[PDB]
Order: C-alpha cells, then structure tokens, then sequence
C-alpha cells in the first residue's frame, strides 16, 4: 500500500487524476515544466516539482527528472496519465528499479503490445481478427491481384492507391512504384470501434464495453460516444471476450483500451493503447466506475471488486474535445490567453478540464483545454445537453472548435447515428453552419 | 421630446418623458 | 404541446427547471421580485419579468400577477418548483382559467392531500399505515390512558408534541400541563395524541403519474438529518431499508397515488422505526432533494413533469426504475452553524463551485452576488453520486472542502463533520442526530475557516 | 377578409387609397424611399417602412422590398395605385406566392391586355372597334396605297416613332412618303421595316371605366374626356365628355364591359378610345385606377378605391348597370409643377406657403404640404384639383374660383395654364381636341399675362 | 340684374355666400364690426366696409349702417344669410326703399310667416298639420280634460298630465295653455325654393333632431325616418303654404314628426345653415339659387327633377366644452388643419392663428360628409372629425365622434330626446377628449 | 448599493409605455 | 459595447447599444 | 436635411438596426 502518488502529467488528466487521489484519501504529487508553474493541475496536488525547460523531450519525457520527482516529494507510486511517458516500458523499468510502483500494465506487456506488427502478432495468436494484409513487401503486379483474390476487393497499396477492380492493379503498381510496397484489404467507410479492458495482477479481466470515437480529423478525434450505435448485442459480447483474451495473453495488469475498425458487421483489430483513454469518460459515465480509482486499487494489489455479470451499462454519454484549433481553417492550432472562463453546468454534465479563467495556453504540447462530456437516459438527451452545455461554455479570448461540435450535434446524419470515419470529409456543411455560429 | 426611430426599416414616432 | 413555459419560482430550483427547458427545446419565462434582478435565473431565462416588490405575499406569492406575467411573456405552462404556490389549489385554477397548463398535479388531487388530516384519511383509505393516532379532541386523561393502551408506549400528547407519555400514571400530569400550554400560547388548549416513535428515520419515496392513471415508484430517500424539522443533508438509498420493504413501501405509494387521482411528480414522506413505516403527509410538487433520486435512478424528474404536462404517458414501467449507486446531498444554506444555526447575510465575493465526476451543484448565486435575505437560506444544494455509499461520501467530502464561497458563512463545516461521523458512516442516522451528537459542532468549529467580507 | 392593406405608391395617389382604408377601418401601410421620408403619406399611415434608396428601381419598383415591407408591417394585401408595378404581372404574381392579396386584376388579365399589340387583338376579338392598321411590315408604295383603300384616308406610315413618321393624305403622295419614312427610320430608329395606320386628324381621348368582381359581373361606369394634353401627357379632363350621345356612351360601355369579362378582368380598369366623326376606336386598356378616376368618381358617386378593396376581399357587386347614372359635371386640373411658357419643363424648389381652395364641388387630392420639398427623382404631380357642378357651367366657374385661389409660393405650376383655357372660347363651348394645345398658342399668351412674378 | 352684392353677416355663412357670389362672376363687398376686421370674410370679400363696434346691436344688426355701406361699396343687392336681421321685415323695407334688391323672400311674406302664432294660422289655412293646442288661456280644469279629449292624452299645461286624474293635481301645481304632447318626437323640416313669378318646388327634408336645449348640434339628409308616401306628402304641404303666402327664393319649414304624424312648428325664413346637406344629396347650390332669383331669373327646373342621390350628414364644430354643458369657449385658434378628401366639405369662418370674438356665436365651422350610402357618409364623417385639427379653444367635436359611434345614431333612431336619454356619450366625449 | 434606475415614460405611435434604464 | 437592462412596463431586456 | 444618427443595437441577441431622427 502505497500513500502519495505522484502524476507525471499535465492539463486535463493530471487534474483527474489527482481528483481520483484525493477522493481514494491518498496524496497527489505534480510535477511541471517552467511553462506549466501557474497551472491548474500544480496548485490542486498537494505537493509541486519543477522537472525543467518548456521542451516536452527534457521535462515530461524525461524519465530522470520525473524518478528525481518522486524521489524528492516522497511519492511511492507514478500515476502516468496518457501521453508522454504513458506508454514508454523504458519509463516502467526506471520507475521499478527505483522501488516506486508503476501505476499501470507492467512493462513486458506494454512492450509486447507496443508495436503494430507486435500487436497484430499476439491479436492473431489469441485469436482476434486482423485486417487482412501482407507483413513483407509485394515483388510484382501478379502478386497485387492473387492477394486481391484472396482478401476481396477493394484492396489498398502502401508504402497510399485504392484499387477497386482486378484490371486496376496494373496502373496502381505502376503510379506506387513512381512514388518498396505492401498490400492491405481498404475499407470504404468503417467506423472506429474501441472496447474498454480492466484487469489486476491476478489474471483476472473484465471487458468495460464499447466506445464510437469515429469522427474524427486526420486520424484525431474529436467527438466520442458511448455505447456505440452501430454494434448489436451479440457484436459487443463478441469484441469485449476477445478482448478479454488478448488482454489476458500479455499479461496485462492495469486499465486499456483495444481499437478496431468496424466494416459490414465485421471488426478488425488495429492497435492497443496500454494507458488510459482520453475518452474513458464516456465509459465511466455509461457504466458508473471511476477508471482512474480502478487503477489505483489494481496498481495496490487488490483483486478485482466486480466480474462481468455487474458491468451493465445505462444511457449515452457523449464526449466533444474541446480543443483550441480553428475549425474554420483546416483545425490550425490557437493559441493565446483565456480571458473569461465559465463552465457549462447541470445534471449529466462533465468537464473535465486542464484550463481556467485568465490562464494564458502553454503553446507546446497539446491543443486540448477541456473535455466536455454529458450523459442523459437515452441518445437523444445526452445529444440535447451536450448542444446546451457547448452553446454555455464560455471560452474567451482563445479559439476552439465548438462550433464545429455544434454543427456536428446538428447534423442528420450524426442524429441519426450513422457518423463513420469519412463524417467529416463526406459532408463539408459542417463547417459552413461552424461559421454560422462563430462570432 | 420627439423623434423619429426607423428600427431595420419601420417607422416609429416616439416620444420621450424625460 | 406549448413551447414556452414560465418558471414561477426563485434561486436554484429556476435554473434546475430552465435548464430542463432548454434541453427540451423549449423557452423558459423568468419573474423576479425587485430584490432578484440581478439574479442567475434572470439572466440564464429567455425572457423576464417583473412581478412586484421583495415582499413574497406582493411578488412570487401573487397569483394575478404571475398570471400576468404569462400574459405578457407569452408563456402558456407554468412550473411551480418547490415553494411559493406550488401546492396552492387557487394558483392551479388561474393558471387554468388562462388557459396555460399547470406543470404539476391537478387541484382536485393537491386539494385532497393538502393538509396533513386530509392525507392521512386518504392514507389510511388505499391502506397505507399512519402514525398511531386520534386527531379527534380528547375530553380526559382517562381517554388518553385507553388510547395509550391501543396505540402502545410510548405516546405524545399534542395540541391544535407538547408531552410525551411513557407511562399510564404519567397521563394526569402530562394531559395537565399540556392544556395550559396551549391554553396560554396558541390560546386553543385542545389536544389529540399519536404514538410516539422514539428513533425514527425519514424516508420518503418518490412517485411519478401520468394523465391516464399510470403510476411508478422511482426509489426511497433517507432525508433523517434535520435541524429543528428541516433537512440539511439526504441521500438516497436509504441504508435502514431492505429490498422488500423498498417494494412494499412504493406499491403503497402507487395505490395512494392512484387513489387521488394524482398527475405528475410527487413525494410521499414516511417515519421508518423498528422496521414499520407510517405515512405523515404527501408534497404534491417537485422535492428540493429530487436531485439524489435523479442520480440514481438516471432520470430527469423536471424533464419528465414537462412531457407528462404535455399529456405524453409514461414511457417507462416500473420494470424499468433500477437503482444504480448511492447518491448524497447536502444543502448549502447560509447559515452559522456554531451560532444557533442563525441565518447568514452578506454579498459573495469569490465564488468557484466544486467540479469531477459525480459532482453536481444546484446554486442559485454566483461570484460577486448580493443574497437577497427576504427569502431562504439556500444557495445551492451539492449533489455528489458514487458506485458505492462510500464513493458517495468521499467525494461529498471531497467537494465540500473545494467548495469556495466567500462573505457569507454557510453550513459547509457542519457537513464535513457529519461526514465524518462514525454514526453517519455506519448509515444510523436518525431524525435526532443532530440533537444526539453534540460534537458535531466541535468538529465543524475546527474546520471553519476564518473568514472575512 | 383582410385587415391591413399596405399602398406601394407615393404622394398623391397613396394618400387617396390610405384615406379609402381609413373609413373602411382598415389599416394603411406607407411604403417610402428616402426622399420621401418627410412626406405626408407616411404620416397618414398606421405604420411605415423605407422601401430603400431614392433611385426608383431600387425602391417603388423593387418587387422584393415592397413584399418584405408588408411582411414586416403584417400587411395582408398591396394596393399598387397608378405607376411603377401597378401593371407589371411579375409583382402581381410575386404578391400572389407570397400568400398577399393584389388589390387589382388577376396576372393573366393583366397580361393579355398588357402590349398595345396584344390588346388591339384582344379588342378585335371581343367584338371592340380597333384604329385600321396592318402591324406586319409593308413592302412597297402599292401596299400603301391598297391599305390605304381600305382604311381610308387619311393613313399614317409609322416605323417599328408611335406616332406617324408621315401622314399621307392622297394616294399620290405615298411614293414619296415612304422613300420619306425609310430614310427616317434606317438612320435613325435603325429598322426600315414600315407599317400602316388609319390617320384621324382631329380626334378626342375618350375612355370608359369599367368595374368587375371576382364572380365575373362587370359594369361600365361613363366615359372620360380626357383630350387637353401636351405631348401626351393629359392635363385637364372632364366627365361627362360633351361629343358622345347617350347611345354611344352605352355602345361604348358595352364594348368596356365585353372585354373586361372576355379577358377575365377583375377591379377597376380604364379603356381608352379615340372618338371622330362619331365613330370611336380602341387604343389601350389601363389595368389599374385612373388618375382621372376622380371625375367619374364624382359624376356618378362612386369610391372607385374603396369598390377595389371590396371586390379584393371577395364582395360580389353591390350595384347593377341600372344603378349606374350620372349626375352633373366634373373637370380635373392637374397641378404638375412644371413651367408653362417653358415647354412644360420640370420645376423644382421648396414649396412655402400651402393653401388648398375650399368649398361646395371642390376637391383637392395632394400629395404635397406647405413647407415641403418636392422630390426631384420622380412624378411632377404635386396635387389634383378636381371640381362638380349642376351643368358643366357650374363645374368650369368652380375650377376657375379654386384655380385663382390655390396658393403654392415656392414652385411653378402650370396653373396659369388650367386659368387660360378655361376662358377659351374653344374649351367653353367644349371643342377641345387633342389637339387644342397645338392649334391655339393664344393659350401661352394669356397664361404669361396671369403668371404671378416667382423670383426665387 | 346686379353686379356688386353685399353680405350682411360674417363668419361661416359670409364666405359661403361670396364663393357663391364669385362663381356666379359678381363682386363681393363684406361688412365688419371692429372685432372682424382681421376675419376671414372681410380678406375674401372684393370690397369692406365697417359697420361700427363689436356689440352686435351696434354692428351687424344696424339697418342704417347695412344701408350707408351698400352705399359707400356701390352694393345694388344685399343678402342677408342667417341670424342677423334676416327674417327681419324692417330690413327688407329699408332695403327696398334703399333702391336695393333684398336677396330673400319679400317683406310681406316674411312677415306672415314671422311669428309662431301668425304662421300656425297661415298653416291651417293650406291644409298643414299644426299641435293641437289652444290658443287662448285655459280657465279651469274641467277645460283641461276636455281638451285632453279633443286631443288625446298625453297633453300638456303651459307639465305633462298623461291620465284625465293627472290633469287634476297638476293644473294646480301649475297654477294657461294646453297642447299635445309628443313623448319622442323628431325634428323633420322640408326645403322649399321660390320664384318671383309663382314657381315653387320642394327639396326634400332635413333630420336635425340631435339637439340640446332646442339648438342643433348634427344634421342629417334625407332622414331615416321618413317614408317616400310622407315625404311627398310633407313636401307638397311646403310647397302649398309658401305658395298661399307669397313666398320668394329659399325658405325652410319645420315639422315635428311622432309615430307616422307630422305638425307644423316654424318656418325660417332664409337660408338654413343646415342646407349644406340638402345641397350635397340634390346637387344644388342654394345661395347661388337664391341670387339668380334674385335677379329675376324663373325657376330652371321641375320637382320632378328635384332628385335625391346619397347620404349627407352634418356636424356643427361649436365653441363649446361637451364635457360641462356646452358652456362657450372661446381663446385664439393656434393651428388649424381642415380634414380633405372625396365627400368633405368644411364651411369655416375661423383660420390658423385666429383669435376668435366672443361677442357673436360658437360657430367656428360646419362640417359636412356625403356617402354613397347612410354607412359611408358616417365613416367619412368619422374620419373627417379625427383629423380635424383645431389646437387653440375647445370644440365639441369629441360630442360628435360619441354621437356617431352611438348604437342609436347607427341605426337612425335619435330623437329630439337622444342626447337626454343617453348620458353614455359624455362618458365616450371625455375618452376622446385629451 | 442598489443604484437606482432612470424611468421615463415612452410613448410609441400613441402606446404608453413605462421604462427602466439601468446604469 | 454600451451595455444596460432595460423592463418595459415588467419586460426585462437585454440591451446593447453598440455605435 | 440634417443627417440621421446610425446605430447597431443588440436586444437578447437580436441585432436591430436603428436610426434616429432629431
């Protein structure tokens, strides 16, 4: 049993993770670069250290300083939030070596699972689906088309071309060549399907259920839900068993997330996040546990209070991520000084938030000030608060994307449920109605 | 106290009691 | 089916029920008496009006003037949240002569469980238990020594409790006293008794109605923390109840609903000792403490009394009411806690309200707000909701210690002490909590902060 | 049944139709651009709205400011008057969509009757005598002179230049009329191509006013003088006209009435006609109210505004032709501000000191107020003076009493003018042609001699 | 034939008879007493002459100076309008004696039809319907009854007795003269024109009956309750007596009319300032009748083109507060706008910036309406009172806009007595007032 | 504190009115 | 930019004048 | 012809465009 735990983190997460502290009666130890000295998250932690210079790679990636931390505030335990360090098993066998404990999956499995390639190996070795492709380069054309046989049309060329038809291999290769490949099966419009996995030291696992965190810019997300609208009961048993096995193969011990893709009632495992989720809250709300309090206890060597048979979920919750770019300028990032600060307010309302009033924004790191988050008995309440809580947050002085959030929760297609990786590109009104509701 | 206000195109005679 | 409704009240509960408006799609009218311009419900409503005076008899109790109001605002619903008019009959028929929707149950229904008798009679039609009691005049000690018998030790002699008898032989010296008293200060000097429930525990249940005569029962409250006879903090499951009397106890809710003829959102209030509970009286408005069973049970009561104005039927079944969790509150009044629970006036200064998850804040001020003193005392309820009781309570703690309001003293430190209370750990609260633990205020001393305007 | 009627005119005329709503209790709404901003109509009015900036198309004839103005205003039905989108079927049709009832006929009569060429084939087919003329081009001198057979002479050749590049009285003198005419129009107009028109060489303006509803019941209310204008811009008229006999007034009438219900007319409309050697032919036909409306409307006793607004909201006629009967004798004297002496040409300036003549048979219909400064980017109208009488004796010495005493100091007006032929021995025995002004100049002599000195 | 006439009044009538005047191409001269010299007939007029001080006994109703200003103007005609020394023999016979043409009935005529009693004699003979009533003192009141027998209860004592028992006490608490007694009378009164050579015609009837204290306050043509059966009836009877006394150009005969009966009360003779409505509906001018008669013109039409057309209505803009029993008002008129349109007309004898003299009437102007039909005329009217604009004294026009909203007047049921009966239209003047 | 308001009555087109100009 | 509350005859509105 | 005062009001949001005259 550890007492004081120390956060190597910033913004938003660290500020809920240290809420999750205070509430388990453990104390919370920040640390921040010369950038971050008159952040949120240093004044709430019981304690501060300076780690160094505004640049992320020596002071937030910089294991030393975050060990010398620790050392120096008396923290037993490193809570690594996501990003940063989260994910580094470099990070894990320093934090060991010291004798503070890791808050999180233990570092061979956040190693096994690292990588792509690594990854694919061990879903494919506990039996999750993958997407169809080939590891080693492509020697001729023929190949292209025997694989295209294979695996279905269409099929994607890679370092890049979609080929629909076995005749259209022959110039793809040639264009692929002129930019050494591999090949992939495409899907047209597949939606961004996550399942939420907590486990403990004792081999014991429980698969939290679903996430829909498809709109998304560049491969950025922006708006995420829970329960997804495109999954059926038997699909969501299926995906949270498979992920409890591949969970269960590495080895894992702590709080994660494993992402497919979702094409014609068929789902593809693409890669894990061995951290927390930015996006847990809407987990959290949907099926009432706090994830980052699980992790404490996980981390402490308690067995898991809960089995499957008690994860239940009720409502929707739905997530916009209120970040400080220009949704009407290809989502360029904004940076400046927040003058007035005002939280939206009420019954199912969230914000999870690393700002506040008249706080000039680090210009490094993130684009992220807060996450809204709303839950409501059904969708269409949790669509109703999140389009009041958007319209009364009060941001000045630095631009972000609520508009774009705004539009978004207005659009059909999004009412309706069918919001797919290609949201965004298919249907470019968004942003004409974003500019509507700009000042 | 008399003026006359045109609020986006319509006339009004108002009168002021100060 | 209107679009805009009026919100006949002041301070919190305003804003809980425009914030159900603007949910719904639907524009919220505000009053404000001259003291409650500058309030948040003014500016947060749509649209506003100025109903009268700070006296409440000339402003938020004024019928014709909030009728006219409407008028004016163009409202055609009213809802009458939890206080002023809410469960006057007259208030109901205007708003019914002008033809706006009354948000709330019919006054035919309001009228029949309006005073405390008249509920207990259709109580104990429906067979719903009631206190023990006469409520008749009672001519002699001999009666009250009969009675005594049949209700069984102990009883309380009350007036129109002044003693409480634990004994046979007590009844001449008690029965004597008590008529003097009455005599002297309320100048009537006639009594009734009622059994006397020593330990009691304050557990209510909520029930919502539709038009068409389907009733639900959404859950308990344990509201047992009180001062004098007005709660501080509720929470809801309440620990004293068992699964089955939960059920047993909600299904007399129903049949007394049903009874009545009820429509919309009520609460009926019920004294739990010894494993037996007895119906007091029923609220025939929304309950300030709705928000615990709101956590709980993941529904939106001001929401749902807006669709079941509208004339929807219910579009749940008690099937459907499943508790998840254990949800808190505790009242944010202003008032000194070591002082006699005097009231607190002044102007906030500072003001930054508790946020995480699983934390709700109800206020009716902000930073910088002068608090009209012509009303109450509350100036937000803090509502946290946990997994477990134990959750609940540590994050009630943990938003009660990060909750700033500057200027004015308020009861936060009498919160903290409770919670910390090994009694109110355990789940043994009683209505005499309070007078029972002394040390209470001890602890609340030690966590009151100096402070300053 | 509508309410409030909303009056897309100005000056003279929108204070008559408001003046119509008003003792119908209806409300009137002014429509105005920014140069009549001070001006008395929408003073009158209930309620107003700026239709936008002075230039007449971007304001009177902005069809979609004068809709967005009644929407505004709440207005439920448009009175265009006489002018701007009075005739002008896309504003009709514009009302229309927008859920506003016109207060005239419907689109498609107004169409069909729209063109000069149009009509003529309208009137033909309804049986209405139209001037001889072939509208096709004429090739040679030898059609000219067979045209010329059976029009009779004399003929006028014109150029596709209304009135005759040259009139031919003879056949002989068509060869070198139309060598004359071809010139005339290459060089100029830029078309060679010729037609032929019978010529009259004194005739009068006479018109009929006809009144329909929207069940197809139509009637012929008189006839009009209107034959004293220079160019052809008329100046004074008169009901009844002294040249027509009662059996022409009803063949007249009948003709009025025929094509009004062939063409599915609905309110009130003007016919006009050309009358010589008892023989009359048809010109044009007005979709709208008059301006001289205001003759007939006292000889018969009619609120011509007030039956459009009726007929608007769906009255089926109150009154049958036997009702119609004239009583006495009515002239109308426009007051143009325009200088006589001068080639009527347009006067501008502030008008000082304003004061309208009073008294039995007299009305004045103004658009203008003392102390007012008539806008220059419009109509010349400042007001109508309009005068009945027993005989038409009567009627001529009234206006000539209201002519001396209507006081307008800081303009010119051609009131001199109205003073002159009033005493000429012509307009007294009731000789007056259209061309009465071109043959009599005595008139601009006797007008310089009662020209009051102006100065400036 | 004359050239030059002289108006011997002012105010409204004064330039109503110069515009007639004017039209008819002959000179007018005005008179003033010094009160009037800045009026508006005396800047109308061709020619003025001061006829002496503001009293009206010093001024307008002296004969010698009506006669030296024909003189000194070169007047070969005066026209007496209404009020002033019309109906007034002595006028006349110096008029004539003056070598004058008097523009009126002649003075014979005129003064057999002077009195109430001279002229109720003239009626009887001609067969026109007079009150019954006694003439000479009634000396008991056995006569009383009897003479309720004769003429039907109810009666009256000069009280109102309704029974033979009432007769009684009453003609004690009196103590005469007995007559019959109309309970809702109206006030029908019949024009007639005259020529010098015999020729008389009739030009129809007048409604006056809104009236306080026996003073007309709104006029109306043709009357509601009259029957086309009793208008010609009414109208030949006015025809027969002016032709039994002699009489010459315009005149007007009063007549009460109850439950289908019509009696002879006065006839006036000159002109009426009420014949704005009789002109407006049968399309004559009066005044300028009266001057070609005068010349000696014969009459230029038959009663058979004596035609009505329209509804005419007129309202009498008084210097009187409706609000405290019509008590003259009187200051200086600040700003003066006439209501315009198609069937208004204003005969005024006031003007903006006018200070108006006290000495005379409260006549500031008349104001007359015509409609195609009763409903037009009284929306016209309406209109008309709202915007008329007198700022500087206190009009009745407030009476007027009551009195035409009134449920009575719409439906053409206002008696002698509607101002008596109802007392709701001083409640409506003082909403219209401010 | 409580400053108090500038009231004036308004008349529009003949429609009384009763204004409250704060601060 | 001129920011005030304005209650015609009860109604309160918020106003901005601007320039 | 003296100018007219121009201004942009904001009425709960409502932008209104008003002008003054005298």
């Amino acid at each position: 049993m550890f007492r004081t735990i120390l956060v190597a983190n910033r913004g938003e997460i660290a500020l809920r993770v240290m809420r999750a502290c205070r509430e388990l009666g453990l104390r919370c130890v920040a640390v921040y670069s010369e950038a971050d000295r008159d952040a949120p998250h240093v004044a709430y932690a019981d304690d501060a250290f300076l780690i160094g210079p505004p640049s992320p790679a020596e002071s937030y990636l910089n294991i030393d300083a975050i060990i010398r931390a620790a050392k120096a505030t008396g923290a037993e335990a490193i809570h690594p939030g996501y990003g940063f360090l989260a994910e580094n098993a470099s990070f894990v066998r320093a934090v060991t070596a010291a004798g503070l404990i890791f808050i999180g999956p233990p570092a061979e499995a956040m190693e096994r699972m690292g990588g792509k390639t690594a990854a694919r190996r061990e879903a494919t070795a506990a039996g999750v689906p993958v997407v169809p492709g080939v590891l080693e380069p492509v020697t001729d054309a023929a190949e292209v088309r025997r694989l295209g046989k294979e695996f279905g049309y269409p099929i994607a060329i890679k370092a890049l071309r979609v080929v629909r038809s076995p005749e259209e291999v022959d110039e793809a290769f040639a264009a692929a060549r002129r930019e050494e490949l591999y090949v992939e099966k495409y899907l047209d419009d597949p939606r961004h399907i996550e399942i939420q996995v907590l486990a403990d030291r004792y081999g014991n696992a429980v698969a939290l259920g679903e996430r829909d965190c498809s709109v998304q810019r560049r491969h950025q997300k922006l708006i995420e839900e829970c329960p997804s609208p495109a999954l059926t009961p038997e699909l969501r048993a299926e995906m949270g068993a498979a992920a409890v096995r591949l969970a269960k193969a590495v080895g894992y011990v702590s709080a994660g997330t494993l992402e497919f893709l979702f094409q014609d009632g068929r789902y593809y495992f693409l890669e894990m996040n061995t951290r927390i989720q930015v996006e847990h809250t809407v987990t959290e709300m949907v099926y009432g546990i706090d994830l980052v309090a699980a992790q404490i206890r996980i981390a402490q060597g308690e067995k898991l209070w809960f089995k499957q048979e008690d994860v239940v979920p009720r409502g929707h919750a739905i997530e916009c991520r209120i970040n400080a770019e220009d949704p009407l300028h290809n989502f360029r990032p904004a940076l400046g000084t927040i003058g007035e600060y005002h939280e939206p307010v009420g019954f199912g309302v969230r914000v999870d938030s690393g700002v506040r009033a008249y706080y000039t924004v680090p210009s490094h790191y993130d684009s992220l000030l807060a996450k809204l988050i709303t839950w409501g008995s059904d969708r269409q309440e949790a669509i109703a608060r999140m389009r009041r809580a958007l319209a009364e947050y009060r941001i000045e002085g630095v631009t972000t994307i609520i508009p774009f959030h705004q539009a978004a929760l207005e659009h059909p297609v999004f009412t309706a449920g069918a919001a797919t990786v290609n949201f965004i590109p298919r249907h470019p009104e968004l942003f004409s109605r974003a500019a509507e509701l700009t000042p | 106290r008399r003026f006359t206000i045109e609020v986006n195109g319509r006339r009004f005679g108002v009168a002021v009691f100060g």
